[PDB]
């Protein structure tokens, strides 16, 4: 079957599933039944279609036929089965007229999710030959079974088709690729690249290396697509009135401002995670608090990063509002880490059903549980079930969907934790939530001047001269402020003028700590 | 002659898609030479209605390129038999194919336009009010774009008030970049 | 329910018709209507003179 | 009928 | 010859035969998949009749029924009216079965199997996994009123068909595939070693090497179990406490089996929270091996409306009835009834719906033993849920050093030479806690440096106020 | 205005005329009214006789 | 049964309201077609939609 | 099922409300045909509507 | 109008068959109306008191 020798690299997507559908899919036809056929998804395709051409391009020296969708169809009743049976006659009649079993006959049919619906009754009330699957199905194994020839798939949405035709014997075999890791997007720029490359021209100071980890979640041609994007940037310095004109200049180099600028503009992932909005400003340690906590959530976290015999760890950070608390929670989270963390927060649940937003935090949990572990981080737990002390009012569904998510263990072998903050503990003292979490922090606001001074210090709003105004008077408030409002306030203060900054700023402090 | 003609506006974004995918028409042909880059295949503009895409979308292909530009309206294409739509769409790129196979470097490079694509094209995943398969014919596009056949030398635009309704497996780059 | 599903299908064309051509054989039995008259008209009329 | 179709044409062409 | 299935197999053959030997039209028999469906229909079929010929009908029942595939379908009953309209002096009977069952052939069976012409003295039999896919009109009165050893036979016929596999493993783990879509692993054992990029190495001895399950996972086997996770860490006998507790549940589980006027028995345990109770249920139910087992768990049903939960609860709990006994257990049950203190809030409808289970009889025979966790007894005082209840059972928290040094020792954290410093007081302050919290305080001790894990397990130790 | 002040004979649907079984020959019809100004205008160019489209009950 | 209010009442857009847009626009529509009663009877007839029952329609 | 006694006003008119105007209209309607005899069963009689029944429709 | 007969029914399907009869009342030159057990009609109970508001409020 195979007559000639191959390379590999050329797909670059991975060379483990390649071998994988090589060790079963060939194993049998190359040096039992045979395969027959094979299908095979990823979600963007990434790729489908670079690989069907070259292991097309390797076996079979000769043409296998192509589909262009659902092109078998016409009007005409049976001439649309008459197609089919076109290309399948001479497999067929290849093995029982000549009877070598010379299978270098394969085909690819591309997208079977348009050609067959599932037994039919998808799309509801259709002609009876506007969907045959019956036809080339009892074709291929109906009569007889047919081990000469092998018949590809390409599916980006496999599961319209999959119930049904994929039972085992028509097809057990399925297959999915999936979107590039940091080193196998490695080595497809380097493929891209590689005629780049291969011409000195080209990319100086590339920095591939950091390039791919620059993509979190990308896949495929818009790393491709970078390029385009790229040489079409430094191909743009040179284009020039109607004409544009580019005189010959061979001079062009790729440099990393190209792939830097088309980095952002052109391209977007599927998916992406940000930090912008929960941080403005980063964290400036305003004292020993910070470190303290800081200190003991690195503990935690080496502690269930260790240790297999606690798979959760329940714990919270409590502090009064606008106390730097959220935040602080998404670096601790960074500086774990761990292969997957979520965000959760109401903002994204907004105007939903309570039980609708208790059905967005099982799903991440759940995405979680699927990691070997994860962080996942919960804000403003008041704010995500609805607490009005007005009479006390919340949603019921979310606090449990919530609380004995907190309790369970996911699957034997994989750890796991949560952590969760919010502006109060006394009612969560008294809805009985704060007893399921094991351990506590209290977060507190600034309480005295010396160190808001050095605070002040770290932005540097204030010079030298108005610092010490405010160090005769500043001290004896011994403030009850959160920092959050300190950053408003300042700039708050800053509008009147440089010049007048106290008259407001201070007789607008006063106001907080009662 | 293009001479800065018609537009009126956004000379940022007419910057930005010429620069990005008139590049390969416009180099001398030795530069790409020493790279493997292809052309784009297509490009997809959309926005607010009454702000100005068709204008643009006229006089790109329309004076900028030699070639006629092939209009097709939204639905148009559309007819009850089953393989009378795919047979509709073929018939957009079988010149552009045929003068590929003859002259594979450069052709005329046929430029089909699409307009108000969202009724036309949609996720394939959704039947409900069709009860149709029909609403694949999406899949004989993406399978013809690229295919099994790659076509160099043909230029497709889009236009939509909604841009959130196409399945983004025809949205991935070097389909629509 | 509350229900309203107003749907359309499609169209199987028939057989028979590999190319229009098929109707010049009407053509053909117009040509043997028209060929069939001539010959008893004046096949009798051949046998009045 | 295509066989059938043709034949009905030519046939009766000959005919 | 069907090893088991005996009395329903009695009732089916007198009530259809005796009537042969108006006549019934047909019987249809519903079964679980893997029942070995056509052996009993082949047996069924036998002794009806010495030789009346044995019909084999393929599994696509229908087909577009405008005029293909109509008559065929209409062709094999045709053939069996075409011997009974001869034959009128004596009773004649043909056996058409179909096994494992669009418009037009739905109303065209129907018609044929009953008829304004009779056409009865033949019988037809459908014999299918699932009940809800097939025609309603079959069900109303009138018309039609793993197999382990098996698989060593699969086996024997796919395996004995080509330095091995054991003879038993592939028999005895059914539990996630069977062996009638087993067909893509055995078929790579060749692939398996074989993909070396190997003209001819050596001829293979049909070796077997990882072509056990793993090549083709994907299989249907509804195993639906996962009894282990609830108990992570084994329960350590740390008290006298843990015994009573344990012998007196296991007294109850006991005298049911030989009980007569309580075939519920009910009883509630209860202790405060993070004292574990959850696992110590499963271990008495483990302890007593029953056919039947199943776990009513907050975990699963989170997040869902009221009368979804206790539906959930009917679908597990009718699934006990139907088994001949077996005990079940309900969790948490302040998050089944979603209680708060703040206000009194819950969900009413699961309540009763509990509180109605809990005295209601299983229907001739069978008994079972209820048991249920409770962080807090006095809500469900005031609930008028506990008189229901018989028996309760208080778990205590720790009251002493000695049950705690015991308990560590059972478990081995400390060396006995750190163990010293915190057992220089046993007495010095008395303790209110519960094993779980405890447990999860050790690592985070232990996580500390050695110098300060004692240190801060004492400071935290206090921090719960002893 | 349509009928008697100007000089044509305007196309007018009637609600839905439009309206079809079949997918896209619904849509179709329109193209059928526009077809008959679009080529007029396409030879005799900007001067031409005015065509009129009466729509009504178009929500 | 027919016509029921067609203001996005009666469910989703009422039953299918294109309807009564087609009646009302067909007897008063472009063209006079001044030569016929229509006779109508509803045990229930406060439901009918104001544009159908105003004066020339039906008055 | 289908002959529930069907409710005035503008919602909630029903979701079967438009097959018993048929039957009724078939039963007593213009064109009046004596050639038919019609046999209601049911377990409710309550919930039939009551013009459903008035004399000459089932009397 | 008894509850006797209108057992089981929501809210406003209390309400409509009130509004049924009545309205058939308002037809007729005199009508002499009943409605007994009221207290049950606008279900009352003395614990946590809790009635039927629109049931009031209609009649
Ligand atoms: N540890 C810290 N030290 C200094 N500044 C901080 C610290 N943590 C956060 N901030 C600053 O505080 C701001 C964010 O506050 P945060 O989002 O925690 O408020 P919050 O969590 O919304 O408060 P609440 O939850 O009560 O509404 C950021 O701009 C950040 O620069
Ligand atoms: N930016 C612009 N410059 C000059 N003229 C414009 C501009 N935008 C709109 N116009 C006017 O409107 C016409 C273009 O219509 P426009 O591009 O807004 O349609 P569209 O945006 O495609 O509408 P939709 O997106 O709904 O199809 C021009 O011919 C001109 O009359
Ligand atoms: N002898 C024992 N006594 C108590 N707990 C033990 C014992 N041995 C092990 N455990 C542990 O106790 C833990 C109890 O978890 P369980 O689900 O019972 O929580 P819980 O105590 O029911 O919580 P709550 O009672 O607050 O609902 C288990 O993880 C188990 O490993
Ligand atoms: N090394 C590579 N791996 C994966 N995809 C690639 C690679 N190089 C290029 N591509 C791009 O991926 C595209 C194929 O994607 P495909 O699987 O056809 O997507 P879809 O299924 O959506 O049509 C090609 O157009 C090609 O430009």
């Amino acid at each position: 079957n195979p007559d000639w020798n191959f390379e590999k690299m050329g797909i670059g997507g991975l060379d483990k599933e390649f071998s994988d559908i090589f060790r079963r899919a060939f194993a049998s036809r190359v040096f039992c039944k045979h395969v027959k056929g094979i299908l095979l998804y990823g979600p963007p395709g990434c790729g489908k279609t670079l690989l069907a051409r070259q292991i097309g391009k390797m076996l079979n020296a000769r043409e296998p036929k192509v589909v262009n969708g659902p092109e078998i169809l016409n009007k005409y009743v049976g001439e649309s089965e008459a197609n089919i049976r076109k290309l399948f006659a001479d497999a067929e009649e290849e093995q029982r007229r000549l009877g070598a079993n010379s299978g270098l006959h394969i085909i690819i049919f591309d997208e079977i999710d348009a050609i067959c619906k599932q037994r039919g009754s998808m799309a509801g009330s259709t002609g009876v030959h506007d969907t045959v699957v019956n036809q080339l199905l009892s074709k291929i194994d109906g009569v007889e079974q047919l081990n000469n020839i092998l018949v590809i798939g390409m599916t980006n949405r496999p599961d319209l088709i999959d119930e049904a035709l994929l039972r085992p014997g028509r097809l057990e075999v399925k297959m999915e690729i999936g979107l590039p890791d940091e080193k196998g997007r490695l080595q497809i720029l380097h493929i891209h690249t590689a005629r780049m490359r291969g011409h000195q021209l080209l990319s100086a100071d590339v920095d591939i290396k950091e390039l791919a980890v620059e993509t979190k979640n990308f896949s495929g041609a818009e790393l491709e697509g970078l390029v385009r994007a790229a040489q079409s940037t430094a191909m743009n310095r040179h284009i020039i009135v109607d004409m544009e004109k580019a005189e010959s200049l061979q001079v062009t180099r790729g440099d990393f401002l190209a792939s830097l600028e088309n980095d952002i503009k052109p391209a977007f992932g599927t998916n992406q995670e940000d930090y912008a909005s929960y941080i403005m400003n980063g964290i400036i340690k305003w004292g020993d608090p910070v470190t303290r906590v800081l200190d003991d959530g690195e503990l935690l976290v080496q502690q269930t990063k260790n240790s297999d015999r606690t798979p959760l760890v329940s714990v919270l950070l409590e502090g009064p509002p606008h106390s730097g608390k959220t935040a602080l929670a998404a670096k601790i989270a960074e500086e774990s880490n761990f292969p997957f963390i979520k965000i959760c927060s109401p903002d994204k649940m907004i105007g939903f059903s309570e039980t609708a937003k208790c059905q967005a935090m099982k799903k991440i949990f759940d995405d979680a549980y699927k990691s070997q572990l994860s962080c996942v981080v919960v804000d403003d737990i008041e704010r995500l079930l609805d607490y009005v002390p007005i009479g006390p009012r919340f949603s019921n569904l979310v606090l449990q969907a919530l609380l004995v998510l907190l309790k369970k263990a996911p699957p034997q072998g994989r750890k796991l934790l949560i952590i969760g903050t919010t502006s109060r503990k006394d009612v969560l003292q008294e809805m009985e939530m704060l007893n399921a979490f094991s351990t506590t922090i209290h977060v507190p606001n600034i309480a005295t001047g010396e160190q808001l001074l050095e605070a002040l210090e770290l932005l540097g709003n204030f010079k030298d001269k108005e610092r010490t105004t405010i160090a005769q008077q500043v001290k004896g408030k011994k403030v009850w402020i959160g920092i959050k409002k300190l950053l408003m306030l300042i700039e708050m203060s800053l509008q009147m003028d440089p010049e007048y900054r106290v008259r407001k700023f201070l007789a607008l402090l006063r106001e907080e700590g009662a | 002659n293009f001479e800065k003609m018609g537009i009126g506006g956004l000379d940022k974004e007419f910057s930005d898609i010429f620069r990005r995918a008139f590049a390969s028409r416009v180099f001398p042909p030795e530069i790409v030479e020493q790279m493997g880059c292809k052309h784009v295949k297509g490009i997809l503009l959309y926005g607010p209605p009454g702000c100005g895409k068709t204008l643009l979308a006229r006089q790109i292909g329309k004076m900028l390129n030699a070639r006629e530009p092939k209009v097709v309206n939204g639905p148009e294409i559309l007819n009850k038999y089953v393989g009378e739509s795919e047979a509709n769409i073929r018939k957009l790129f079988a010149d552009a194919e045929e003068e590929q196979r003859r002259l594979g470097a450069n052709s005329g490079l046929h430029i089909i336009i699409f307009d108000e694509i969202d009724a036309i094209c949609k996720q394939r995943g959704s039947m409900a009010g069709s009860t149709g398969v029909h609403d694949t014919v999406v899949n004989q596009l993406l399978s013809k774009i690229d295919g099994v056949e790659q076509l160099n030398n043909i230029l497709v635009i889009g236009m939509t008030n909604r841009p959130d309704l196409i399945d983004e497996a025809l949205l991935r780059p070097g389909r629509l970049e | 329910m509350a229900e309203d599903a107003d749907m359309r299908n499609e169209l199987e064309e028939m057989q028979r018709r590999a190319d229009q051509l098929a109707d010049e054989s009407l053509e053909s039995t117009r040509r043997m209507l028209q060929l069939v008259e001539e010959s008893k008209d004046a096949g009798i009329r051949t046998l009045v003179m | 009928a295509l066989s059938e179709i043709e034949t009905r044409h030519s046939e009766i062409i000959k005919l």
